[PDB]
């Protein structure tokens, strides 16, 4: 847990880890 | 937005909350 940047690889590991077992839908691209 | 507060700066697990349900 460290407020940093969590590229796709990371954030996926941080939204799972933050919201895993609750599931979620992130795939933005602007 | 999740893919350039994180990659592209630092987002933390509220900011992530949005993507959850």
């Amino acid at each position: 847990f460290v407020n940093q940047h969590l590229c796709g690889s990371h954030l996926v590991e941080a939204l799972y880890l933050v919201c895993g077992e609750r599931g979620f839908f992130y795939t933005p691209k602007t | 937005g999740i893919v350039e507060q994180c990659c592209t700066s630092i987002c933390s697990l509220y900011q992530l909350e949005n993507y959850c349900n």
